[PDB]
């Protein structure tokens, strides 16, 4: 299991370690969209019509 | 039998303010009052008892 | 002294309300933002210490 388990020894410690076996954490976003718009919103405030 | 409901459902609801003021010159009636989904909470007949 | 001549100024406490209404009628604060949007308070007229 020594050698299925892990590749076997060659730095028998090491402290400067990359990963490889060693798993680098989950990488998937969840991306949601906004109830108001970036650009709908400009015709309104400043000129009468306040939004809320 | 089309526009009845045969169910059990509230008829009158009552709440208090969560966060209850104590000012000089003004009391916030703070409720955090949600809307049932399958209710119908009429605007028409919502009044505050003091 | 003159008060603006060498920036030196001293009546710049005084004040009590200011009402900043943009076209006679719709004020400028009036974006919910803070407590009083109408007639933002400058130096309060000990309305409620908290």
């Amino acid at each position: 299991q020594a050698a299925i388990t892990t590749t076997p020894r060659n730095n028998l410690n090491p402290r400067s370690w990359p990963a490889a076996l060693v798993y680098q954490e989950s990488p998937a976003p969840t991306t949601v969209v906004l109830p108001r718009d970036a650009q709908a919103e400009v015709q309104m405030t400043n000129s009468g019509a306040q939004l809320a | 039998h089309d526009v009845t409901t045969d169910r059990s459902q509230r008829l009158t609801l009552r709440f208090i303010p969560v966060d209850r003021e104590d000012t000089a010159y003004s009391y916030k009636a703070r409720f955090t009052l949600a809307v049932g989904d399958n209710r119908v909470l009429d605007m028409a007949s919502t009044y505050f008892d003091i | 002294s003159i008060p603006y001549l060498d920036g030196t100024f001293y009546l710049n406490h005084t004040f009590k309300k200011v009402a900043i209404t943009f076209d006679s009628s719709v004020s400028w604060p009036g974006n919910d933002r803070l407590l009083t949007p109408n007639e933002f308070e400058i130096k309060r007229s000990v309305d409620g210490e908290g």
